[PDB]
RNA sequence: GGCAUGCUUGAGGUUCUAACUCUGGUCCGUAAUCCGGAUCGAGGACAGUGUAUGGUGGGCAGUUUGACUGGGGCGGUCUCCUCCUAAAGAGUAACGGAGGAGUACGAAGGUGCGCUCAGACCGGUCGGAAAUCGGUCGCAGAGUAUAAAGGCAAAAGCGCGCUUGACUGCGAGACAGACACGUCGAGCAGGUACGAAAGUAGGUCUUAGUGAUCCGGUGGUUCUGUAUGGAAGGGCCAUCG
RNA sequence: AAUGGGUCAGCGACUUAUAUUCAGUGGCAAGCUUAACCGUAUAGGGUAGGCGUAGCGAAAGCGAGUCUUAAUAGGGCGU
């Protein structure tokens, strides 16, 4: 096949029959700030947003 | 000496306004230190954030001594 | 890791759902090991799965509906 | 404000993280919070986060 | 304690010749003195040469050196908070006018119980325009850990007693919003602190006090663990630079 | 009072190949289709392999449900 897709984004984005799963950011190396309603608020697995969603399917290669 | 530097807007006011239909856990009035005052069914939240607790219809009603504004809202 | 619906039960010969017989149609790969069975349906016909494991709901339907799950 | 650690009494690596001015207090602190592990309150001193 | 001398070996010193060296002598190949070979002479385990490692090295090479800008150079400015411009909903520019932050606090948090300001004035020993005391008048002009704005008698201001709810698993619904981030939160289940009990408590009157990912570091965890049984290394949780 | 062109006649600029997504029109249909290679060779054989018919979870695993959790409580994703 004569399309390679991207690594990067092979480990960022889990794919699901549901859309793409990716974990939350920001939390990690400074954490003795934050709020506990703050923490357990991205401790979850997302789903990714309609506006990125052709963003990442080009990086992906799944056009 | 030199003077820029504004900040960004909080994006403060009045949401539902006077004859609204309201759900349980609605944000009523962003305020900064009580304009308007915890009414009947009202929640104050932790920066003096109005907030609704049961279903009804927003007040605006001034009440009492000192002539405080009080959002009670009402089961109608 | 394989899995095989209950309808798909039907699609093979001999009445024996061994491990080869499912390789011996084109319903599983090669290479495949270990292989369940879940609840997508009627199962069809009268069978002796051997060698597969079964859930909790298929188990409930072939025995009852007249199989036999030995090993 | 440097930083320190609690670790709980009984025998789970279950800690808190806080801050705590070295400079005017010198000693530590016994303070009598929840564990997750146990499910009840037990006593916690510490510092020295490394 | 140390001697007796070996078993060894490191490091320093002197001497010897047999390795290597001679851009030394004269024979031979040769009709050549390049290159060999033979033989005396000198130096001699040094010099020199491989390979591993320090130092010096614009001798040489590949490259980097931001933007906004009433031309760009100089200077000033790059992030967050409050007011004005801002036209009585939100939003909204200028190298437009004014100011602040890169933190404190184990009580300056929770709770129950109490209690009122500044200032003026009269009297009162060393103070005197002013200290402490008593009195009337007050009607928040004081106070708020920290800028200004908006607030505060159920005082959000002040004192006392006990304490750790500066809890863990969550979270219907909304506000905002390109996205990543943000903000408020009823209620439910665990286990708690005060109060006689209703009840209150998921930090501080609110809004500034901060920095992604990747890498590494430390505590818990059969979830995997390249024939098998273990380990290393991962993974997830908590947390550091 | 910005650029280009003295006129004529010839030539002179969105292509191909391999992968993949969406629409239009067709074949068979819980199933559809073969690549190399064989072949009296545009037929025919070849179903290895691919995409489907079931998901949730980092994983073991369990399955019309599953993950988080002390919870069989809520909630996310799915039919
Ligand atoms: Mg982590
Ligand atoms: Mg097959
Ligand atoms: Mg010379
Ligand atoms: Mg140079
Ligand atoms: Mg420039
Ligand atoms: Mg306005
Ligand atoms: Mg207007
Ligand atoms: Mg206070
Ligand atoms: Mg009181
Ligand atoms: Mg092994
Ligand atoms: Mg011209």
């Amino acid at each position: 096949p004569k399309m390679k897709t991207k690594s990067g984004a092979a480990k960022r984005f889990k794919k699901t029959a549901g859309g793409l799963k990716h974990k939350h950011a920001f939390k990690s190396h400074i954490l003795t700030k934050m709020t506990t309603k703050r923490k357990r608020q991205l401790r979850g697995t997302s789903m990714l947003n309609k506006s990125d969603v052709a963003r990442v399917e080009r990086s992906l290669r799944l056009r | 000496t030199r003077n820029g530097r504004d900040s960004e807007s909080k994006r403060l006011g009045v949401k539902l306004f006077g004859g609204q239909a309201v759900k349980a856990g609605n944000i009523l009035v962003r305020l900064r230190g009580t304009k308007f005052h915890a009414g009947y069914g009202v929640g104050l939240g932790k920066d003096h954030t109005l907030f609704a607790k049961v279903d009804g219809v927003v007040k605006f009603e001034t009440k009492g001594a000192f002539g405080r504004k009080y959002v009670s809202i009402v089961a109608a | 890791r394989a899995e095989v619906r209950t309808s798909e039960l039907a699609k093979v010969e001999g009445d024996v759902v061994s491990l080869q017989t499912l390789k011996d149609a084109n319903l599983i790969n090669q290479h495949v090991q270990r292989v369940k069975v879940m609840l997508s349906g009627e199962v069809g016909r009268a069978v002796t799965l051997k060698g597969i494991a079964a859930t909790k709901g298929a188990r409930a339907a072939i025995e009852a509906a007249g199989g036999k799950f030995e090993d | 404000r440097e930083l320190i650690r609690l670790v709980s009494s009984a025998g789970t690596g279950h800690f808190y993280t806080t801050d705590k001015n070295k400079r005017t207090k010198p000693e530590k602190i016994e303070i009598k919070k929840y564990d997750p592990v146990v499910r009840q309150h037990v006593i916690y001193k510490e510092a020295k986060i490394k």
